[PDB]
């Protein structure tokens, strides 16, 4: 349908410039103001600014002076620079669609920028040995977020990946579980498929009883 | 709150009316903008509501402020409400309405524990996984035993997260030397949950 897709760093040291990008399908490009919104992490929603095909734009007076947009009609992407960030721009952004009458309709899925000072350090997955209960320890990664898939996507059926925890070190853990059949332990594998885009990682751990 | 103003939190019973304003001033909602509003369920990106022949959600304004109504209230609308307005072409977003909806079935925690990888006792680290998942209310005390003793150190726990389920989930994990994990016969992760505790042990 309308798909809206984020693009960017995860992470951004401080005073550096964030930039992201939106790529646009199943719609066309020049009826809507497209936007970009953020969500801090336990915060409300913030309007950042929208741009219009022509180059008409606006943008959030508390942001004045830091926000470019970008609009790329040959490839229906548009983007947002926002520069010297600090750790208060830590957040969640999503590019959206706004109708100028009507509201903001289509959002895209979201992409989690932390900005630090910190490096990033890429997961050590370790099995977590069986219905049967198996599943990954995927530990020690910075900053968030990782995507764990089972049997790369064809397992969807009773995996449960919980919230990762933030250690004491300044890293972050989780598990992902996916409940099975007893039957199958030994005829059926399991793959947990840990991908860390911040730092550029891709784990396939097997899981073996 | 931000530009625009809602209360923090609204609860209702199910089946019953609840109301959740939004207060803003002549600039915007005073100025003959129209008020939108989102629901943003856990973890993922806010929704627009359509008002449109919809039976049980519906809008007022007046002045400077707007309501969100909602009839016959059902456990799949807790979320997170927010209005957006308009001052000019800038958009402006209220601060957020978290809706509980009361009287939900208490349910208790499954609790999952694994041992460490024999492959992470190879890095000579050991953690042992305490997965607490489907809770409700929300809040649960977790502690660890090594045989019967209370384990203070080391224990990382996450504080409890809405699924979409309406349920919570969270973790706990122990860390140990491969030593001190040999020399135990046991080790519990014991979760209370509004006074009833499961208790899930593991051996060397």
């Amino acid at each position: 349908a309308v798909q809206l897709e984020q693009s960017g760093p995860g992470l951004v040291r401080p005073s550096q410039t964030l930039s992201l990008t939106c790529t646009v399908s199943g719609t066309s490009f020049d009826d809507y103001y497209w936007t970009w919104v953020r969500q801090p992490p336990g915060r409300g929603l913030e309007w950042i600014g929208y741009v219009f095909y022509t180059g008409t734009t606006l943008l959030d007076p508390s942001l004045r002076g830091r926000v470019t947009m970008l609009v790329n009609t040959s490839k229906n992407q548009f983007s947002l620079r926002l520069s010297s960030v600090t750790a208060a721009d830590t957040a969640v952004y999503y590019c959206a669609r706004n109708l100028i009458a009507g509201g903001i309709d289509v959002w895209g899925q979201g992409s989690l920028v932390t900005v630090s000072s910190a490096s990033t350090k890429g997961p050590s997955v370790f099995p977590l040995a069986p219905t049967a209960a198996l599943g990954c320890l995927v530990k020690d990664y910075f900053p968030e977020p990782v995507t764990v898939s089972w049997n790369s996507g064809a397992l969807t059926s009773g995996v449960h990946t919980f919230p990762a925890v933030l250690q004491s070190s300044g890293l972050y853990s989780l598990s992902s579980v996916v409940t099975v059949p007893s039957s199958s332990l030994g005829t059926q594998t399991y793959i947990c498929n840990v991908n860390h885009k911040p730092s550029n990682t891709k784990v396939d751990k097997k899981v073996e009883p | 709150a931000s530009v625009l103003t809602q209360p923090p939190s609204v609860s209702g019973a199910p089946g019953q009316r609840v109301t959740i304003s939004c207060t803003g001033s002549s600039s915007n909602i005073g100025a003959g903008h129209n008020v939108k509003w989102y629901q943003q369920l856990p973890g993922t990106a806010p929704k627009l509501l359509i008002f449109h022949n919809n039976a049980r959600f519906s809008v007022s304004k007046s002045g400077t402020s707007a309501t969100l109504a909602i009839t016959g209230l059902q456990a799949e609308d807790e979320a997170d409400y927010y209005c957006q307005s308009y001052d000019r072409s800038l958009r402006v977003f209220g601060g957020g309405t978290k809706l509980t909806v009361l009287r939900q079935p208490k349910a208790a925690p499954s609790v999952t524990l694994f041992p460490p990888s024999s492959e992470e006792l190879q890095a000579n680290k050991a953690t042992l996984v305490c997965l607490i998942s489907d809770f409700y209310p929300g809040a649960v005390t977790v502690a660890w035993k090594a045989d019967s003793s209370p384990v203070k150190a080391g224990v990382e726990t996450t504080t409890p997260s809405k699924q979409s389920n309406n349920k919570y989930a969270a973790s706990s994990y122990l860390s140990l030397t491969p030593e001190q994990w040999k020399s135990h016969k046991s080790y519990s992760c014991q979760v209370t949950h509004e006074g009833s505790t499961v208790e899930k042990t593991v051996a060397p």
